[PDB]
């Protein structure tokens, strides 16, 4: 619909706003809308937050990817706890039937963390 | 990039006169034109062989991909 | 002149109007995405 | 072999395929492909 | 060396491009944005605001572009060539501090980043600033590269020096049909953009503005400023004793129609017929509106209560409208050079960026209450939590504006494209060669060849001899050696500096007697009048020589009106001069000394006064003599080298004075093309097509332009040995004939790298693409198509390819768009090939292939293949003079003949030039060369100047030859002696670009368009030529009638169309599908063109009935 193209031009401002914010690169964007749009679909996006279902859907394509990104860098800037939007995390991914994913594998953390820490520039015999 | 093996328009060799021409300019400080006729390059068309060559092989080599 | 069916001059303003093949209004691929460039002339046949 | 070397690091790298793009030893992110071993045939003309 | 003031004024030149080299307008108009004004940006868009909970504001104290406050280190930056290799922009950071309105209390939080300026090479805040041969060799780059330009994605562009009209002044003009018209511009920096008319219609003056709905006679507007007694009109505008009064006497009667007479009155006509601006409360008096009526328009100067000065300023407006209906011979020229400002990058950047900074904080702003209109959500909110989503509107606006060079702004609304041009890296002058260059305007005069045309008050300003022909002809320009671009300082000291030195003012003096004496013209605007002018500019020189003002400035001085002009407003020309006090100069050859001993430099100079700036206004006064053997008791201004009126392009012509002058101009259009060496990392850099020589040569002839840029470091091009003669006839039109034992020796084998490039895309249902390859058949892995493929995909460094023969492969996948599937159920083989195919007709090998990944995390491949090449005929050569040429046959080495030593010539070309052409210089140029090899020592011929004739046959008759190089050699053919002399020497031929290897194309039967049905227009996309309506009349002039119809339908446009015979209109394979009967049908054939014409003029309302008849029974 019309209405139906409005909520999702708006709502493509959303997604947008936050990957330039985290430094999230433009392949994650594009791969999650159609996260969104499924759940556009069926009945997702009504009663909840706006602001709050997008950072949701948005760790579903981080995780995917296997990259850096915690849940908690999307909260801070929110101003929410992480548990309020950990919850609607959980209701997304057993509703929406996603049995594989990949595991929060914490080797992947140590390498991100040495460039804004500004430490030595030996900085591959702390890795 | 480094001196032609042979002349272009008579034909003869200059490959092993680069080297000797400047060995007779670091020592025995020596005019230009009395240098390489004492070398051996008579006639005025190998004499802008080495006169005019650029010898761009000394700053391509600084730009080496082995540190 | 008259003799002939269409020549009422009624026939000089739009009432109906025939849309052309696309032969004459190519949908073009410029492949700079796998969504088509469509030409300018289908489009305002469809705001019509 | 004798696959990937760096930029300015100038080390021999055969990184594992799908798996990274950087290489040891300096954080440079250029891989130049070294040359090949197989003998080519030329002409002197 | 007992150095003397004579020939030794050159010396001080290279003082000049030592300490201020040749891309100071590039370099040092960036380095001004990013110093001073940032921080006048940012404090006239300070305190961004929200209305509700008014306790709440957020202020920008002070903006930094590079290092922190923290760290307060150098920087840590991506390298220049390290960022041309991976598609990323080469940028540096822009940091702010603020302070604002957390809660409790206000916190001032340091360093927040907002975007990423883009800076250019070479300036100080990139890493190239001041390194030393060592710093630079680790980063890869040049020492001889110019710099200035910018390295976005990829691509390396420059801002051009644009220019326009002088804004901010007037210009007088005529027009017989139209009358005369008085157009004055003026664009303050906020908002506004309006110019002002003073037209004549049927002998009376107006004035229209394109905010008053109609025009205005001046006798209202002269009394809406208070000048009303209406005597005082006509003895402001006329003067005494005249015929002016005569001309203007119908406008004081309009004053009687109207009914005015009074300065309350005056007003209230003008805003009676404004066009009211929507001001959304209309608080209209009736009484300001028209007194602001006068204060949005002639916005040089703004009032505060008496509107006196602004009335002086329109009648001084209007009296040079009047003078012009007097004698049509007063009026001026919008092409004369001191009617342009030309204006720099840094200054033309700021215009983009204070565009882009308050569309980043009024985004910014209505993103806080969109926060702040929540009950809860008004005591913890934090402001910095959401800077960064409006950040990037800074980065891809500034990126996007220099890679598609077009500026949409919004101030002035207005739509500049072409901003921007990729750099050439043909030669090694021709990416220095376009820094300093001009692009110009074009308003439309495209009937008028007067700003073709070229002025004679062009003097050394830019240079004379570069400008393109064809398209481009006059309005592509190019600056000199020596000059520099002045820059505005302030008007507020100098204005309160005329009063000391004598001057009255504008409100005390009476208007009878402002035309009797002169008048100060501060920027256009008449301020004080001053009486005995010539006292008066004196003593002010001698507070610039000695120091008191800055030395932008101009004391231009007419005397066809009573005026004096001053001039500081920056953006214009100048070069500098020595001044000459009376018959004798300031030359002082113990300061001239002393400058060679190193601490007396050429900055020094001009602080003392020994030198000084003048623009072209300044030398209509001025009276600058060339030599210092023409000194006159009557002389000023002493030229300081006659060769600087020559840019650093059109520099390495050697004996420019004797050759012709349209002989210049097509050299500096070809210099730009002589393929050669580019720089010293030239073997390190991917581009996209980089022409390289294998063996070049320094000149023999050089200049003293090309050691002041360094060309002879890396020449372009090698010097044959000549001999001019006609020869086997092969030399007719210019063409000219080589040897084929000097090209096997390597004379001129060029070398042509391509780069080509792919991206591993990453797409929505997290699938990648693949490189595999070498698939097998038969104990063998390599197909035909894969022998040089290498095992890991990508082709292999070091052996060649030809056609055919896949060098990249690559698989992309068939689900390319399909919404992910979150399970894993059939993904196995889903990639179907795309491979990267090796065209061109001849075999050409891998140089190097590298892989890495762009700024965002998605890889690159850039294979740069590699193939060299002989000059066979067809390959375009040149002379450095301009004279262009085939190589027409490539005989033996014994054909050709030979002196009596056995030097056998390398090229020879016709005798048949040089009566037309008229080019003496390669005449002299074979004279001071062949003698040049003989002594062994490299001769000048520079501009006005050089090596002389006399003194160059005494060395040519003591090693034995002719007095005149004209030597005698035998011939190869015959044997005996030519009965003629041949003249016989080395002169430099420059190869070009333009070979044949790559403009020889063939198309019997190919590709043919879709809308059309005919061959395809372009080389690359192959070809099928064009012929046209010039050549369809050649043709029916012979009377030709069945190849007319063969060229036009049978090999371009057949078609098979069945028509109907009755209600004649096309249909389909069998039917008419209008009178469905399917019975009467003429298979006949057209052009496939006229069965879509007759669909088209089908689609609108018109019906092409067709009637037919039979060919034969007459
Ligand atoms: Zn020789
Ligand atoms: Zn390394
Ligand atoms: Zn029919």
């Amino acid at each position: 619909l019309e209405s139906r193209e409005a909520t999702l031009n708006n709502a493509r401002r959303k997604l947008r706003a936050v990957s330039y914010a985290l430094h999230i690169p433009e392949y994650i964007t594009d791969a999650a809308f159609q996260w969104y749009k499924l759940a556009l679909a069926n009945n997702f996006v009504q009663g909840r937050r706006s602001q709050n279902v997008i950072a949701s859907c948005l760790y579903v394509a981080c995780r995917k990817e296997k990259t850096h990104h915690m849940l908690i860098d999307f909260s801070s800037r929110l101003q929410v706890s992480v548990y309020s939007i950990g919850a609607t995390f959980l209701k997304m991914v057993k509703k929406l039937h996603i049995t594989e994913l990949p595991l929060a594998d914490p080797s992947l953390f140590i390498q991100h963390f040495a460039e804004k820490l500004d430490l030595a520039d030996k900085k591959i015999k702390v890795v | 990039m480094i001196v032609p093996v042979r002349c272009f328009s008579c034909g003869k060799v200059v490959g092993d006169k680069w080297e000797s021409y400047l060995n007779l300019l670091q020592e025995d400080e020596l005019d230009e034109g009395t240098a390489l006729s004492r070398l051996g390059l008579k006639r005025y068309c190998c004499r802008r062989m080495i006169l005019t060559h650029v010898d761009l092989i000394e700053k391509f080599l600084r730009y080496n991909p082995l540190e | 002149d008259a003799t002939v069916p269409s020549g009422r001059p009624e026939t000089y303003i739009w009432r109906y109007l025939p849309a052309p093949p696309v032969c004459i209004r190519p949908s073009v691929m410029m492949q700079d995405s796998p969504a088509s460039n469509e030409d300018d002339l289908t489009v305002k046949l469809t705001e019509i | 072999t004798l696959k990937y070397i760096c930029a300015e690091c100038s080390s021999k790298l055969s990184l594992s395929r799908t798996d990274a793009v950087r290489c040891k030893d300096c954080g440079h992110r250029i891989l130049l492909k070294a040359r090949t071993k197989r003998l080519v045939q030329f002409e002197a003309r | 060396d007992e150095i003397n003031t004579a020939q030794d004024k050159w010396h001080l030149l290279p003082a000049f491009l030592k300490v201020k080299g040749l891309v100071k307008q590039h370099l040092d108009s960036f380095n001004y944005f990013v110093d001073t004004d940032l921080k006048k940006i940012i404090k006239a868009n300070q305190l961004i605001l929200s209305d509700v909970d008014p306790e709440f504001y957020l202020k920008y104290v002070d903006i930094r572009v590079g290092k922190k406050s923290s760290s307060s280190t150098k920087d840590y930056l991506t390298p220049p060539h390290e960022c041309r290799l991976r598609d990323m922009t080469y940028s540096a950071p822009i940091y702010v501090d603020i302070e604002y309105t957390r809660g409790r209390n206000i916190i001032m939080h340091k360093d927040v980043e907002i975007g990423r300026m883009p800076i250019m090479l070479r300036s100080n805040k990139c890493i190239l600033y001041d390194a030393d041969e060592s710093k630079m060799a680790k980063l890869n780059e040049c020492p001889l590269d110019p710099g200035g330009y910018f390295i976005v994605n990829g691509t390396e562009k420059v801002i051009l020096v644009q220019e326009q009209l002088s804004k901010n002044r007037i210009i007088v003009e005529a027009d017989e049909k139209k009358g005369i018209v008085q157009a004055s511009v003026t664009s303050s920096t906020h908002e506004r953009k309006s110019k002002t008319y003073v037209i004549t219609k049927n002998g009376k003056i107006y004035l229209k503005h394109n905010s008053i709905a109609e025009e205005i006679p001046i006798a209202i507007v002269l009394k809406a400023c208070g000048i009303l007694s209406d005597l005082e009109i006509m003895q402001l505008v006329c003067g005494n004793d005249s015929s002016y009064q005569d001309i203007f006497a119908v406008n004081l009667e309009e004053s009687s129609k109207l009914d005015i007479y009074t300065q309350q009155q005056a007003l209230e006509y003008i805003g009676a017929k404004v066009k009211t601006m929507r001001r959304q409360k209309l608080t209209i008096l009736q009484e300001g509106i028209e007194a602001i009526a006068t204060t949005v328009i002639a916005h040089l100067t703004v009032e505060a209560l008496d509107f006196r000065e602004k009335a002086l300023y329109i009648a001084m407006m209007t009296r040079r409208v009047v003078m012009a209906m007097y004698n049509p011979k007063m009026i001026d020229d919008r092409d004369y050079v001191g009617n342009k400002r030309l204006e720099l990058a840094g200054q033309l950047i700021s215009l983009l960026f204070e565009d882009l900074f308050k569309k980043f904080n009024n985004d910014f702003k209505l993103s806080i209450d969109k926060v702040l209109k929540k009950p809860n959500r008004a005591m913890e909110y934090d402001a910095l939590l959401s800077i960064n989503v409006h950040s990037n509107n800074i980065t891809s606006g500034l990126n996007r504006a220099i890679s598609t060079g077009n500026w949409s702004l919004k101030r002035f609304k207005m739509e500049r494209a072409g901003v921007t041009h990729v750099l050439s890296r043909l030669s090694y002058i021709s990416a220095l060669g376009m820094m300093t260059r001009i692009s110009s305007q074009f308003e439309k005069s495209r009937k008028v060849s007067g700003p073709r045309a070229l002025q004679p008050s062009q003097f050394g300003m830019l240079c004379t001899a570069d400008t393109p022909e064809g398209e481009a002809c006059g309005l592509v320009k190019n600056l000199a050696l020596m000059t520099h671009i002045t820059t505005d300082d302030e008007e507020e000291p100098i204005k309160k500096l005329c009063y000391v030195l004598g001057v009255e003012d504008i409100t005390l003096i009476d208007s009878a007697s402002l035309h009797l004496n002169y008048g100060v013209y501060l920027n256009g605007t008449l301020i004080g009048s001053i009486r005995f002018p010539t006292k008066f500019v004196t003593q002010f020189r001698h507070l610039r020589r000695t120091g008191k003002v800055s030395e932008f400035i101009s004391i231009y001085s007419n005397s066809h009106q009573m005026a004096v002009h001053i001039a500081t407003d920056g953006g214009r020309i100048c070069r500098p001069l020595i001044i000459v006090s009376d018959g004798q100069s300031r030359v002082k050859d113990i300061h001239l000394r002393k400058l060679l001993d190193g601490e007396l430099d050429f900055d020094d100079f001009l602080k003392l006064g020994l030198v000084e700036y003048l623009d072209v206004n300044e030398e209509n006064d001025s009276y600058i003599a060339l030599y210092e053997k023409d000194i006159v008791p009557s002389m000023t201004h002493l030229e300081i080298e006659p060769f600087t009126i020559l840019g650093a392009v059109a520099g390495l012509i050697p004996y420019p004075h004797h050759n012709q002058s349209p002989r210049n101009t097509y050299q500096c259009a070809m210099g730009k093309q002589a393929i050669g060496a580019i720089a010293y990392n030239q073997f390190k850099r991917i581009d996209t097509l980089l022409y390289l020589m294998t063996y070049p040569q320094q000149p023999m002839v050089k200049t003293k332009t090309i050691e002041l840029i360094d060309y002879d470091k890396l020449p372009a091009g090698q010097n044959a040995t000549v001999a001019v003669m006609s020869y086997s006839g092969y030399d007719i039109e210019d063409a000219l004939v080589l040897n084929k034992s000097s090209i096997d020796r390597g004379f001129g084998r060029c070398e042509t790298r391509r780069k080509t490039t792919t991206v591993l895309k990453r797409y929505a249902n997290h699938t990648q693409d693949i490189i595999g390859g070498m698939r097998v058949d038969e104990n063998g892995d390599p197909i035909w198509q894969h022998q040089s493929l290498g095992p890991d995909g990508l082709g292999e460094v070091g052996m060649k390819v030809q056609s055919g023969q896949i060098y990249i492969n690559k698989s992309v996948p068939t689900n390319s768009a399909d919404a992910p599937n979150p399970n894993n159920v059939n993904v196995q083989t889903q990639y179907r090939e795309a491979p990267v195919i090796y065209r061109g007709p001849e075999p050409s090998h891998i140089d190097q292939v590298m892989m890495s990944v762009s700024d965002n995390d998605q890889a690159l491949i850039k294979v740069l293949l590699r193939q060299n090449r002989r000059p066979e005929l067809g390959d375009k050569f040149s002379s450095r003079h301009g004279q262009k040429g085939v190589c027409g046959i490539i005989v033996k080495q014994e054909d050709m003949p030979f002196n009596d030593q056995g030097i056998v010539p390398d090229i020879i070309m016709n005798p048949h030039g040089f009566p037309s052409r008229m080019t003496v210089g390669k005449m002299i140029e074979l004279i001071s060369g062949k003698a040049g090899v003989l002594n062994g020592t490299l001769e000048y011929g520079t501009c006005f100047g050089g090596s002389k004739l006399e003194d160059m046959s005494k060395i040519l008759v003591d090693q034995g030859f002719n007095y005149s190089g004209k030597d005698m050699l035998y011939s190869g053919i015959t044997g005996e002696c030519l009965q003629a002399y041949i003249f016989f020497g080395p002169i430099y031929y420059q190869k070009l670009k333009h070979m044949v290897l790559d403009k020889m194309h063939a198309r019997a039967r190919g590709p043919r368009a879709v809308l059309t049905r005919q061959p395809t227009e372009g080389r690359s996309r192959d070809g099928g030529l064009r012929l046209g309506e010039m050549e369809r009349d050649c043709v029916i002039a012979y009377g030709a009638s069945q190849l007319l119809l063969e060229r036009l339908m049978i090999s371009s446009d057949a078609f098979e169309v069945d028509v109907c015979d009755k209600c004649g209109l096309m249909g389909y394979s069998g039917w008419c599908t209008t009178c469905k009967s399917a019975e009467n049908i003429i298979k006949m054939t057209i052009p496939y063109a006229a069965k879509l014409l007759f669909q088209e003029l089908l689609s609108m309302n018109i019906a092409p009935r067709l009637r037919l008849e039979d060919i034969f029974q007459q």
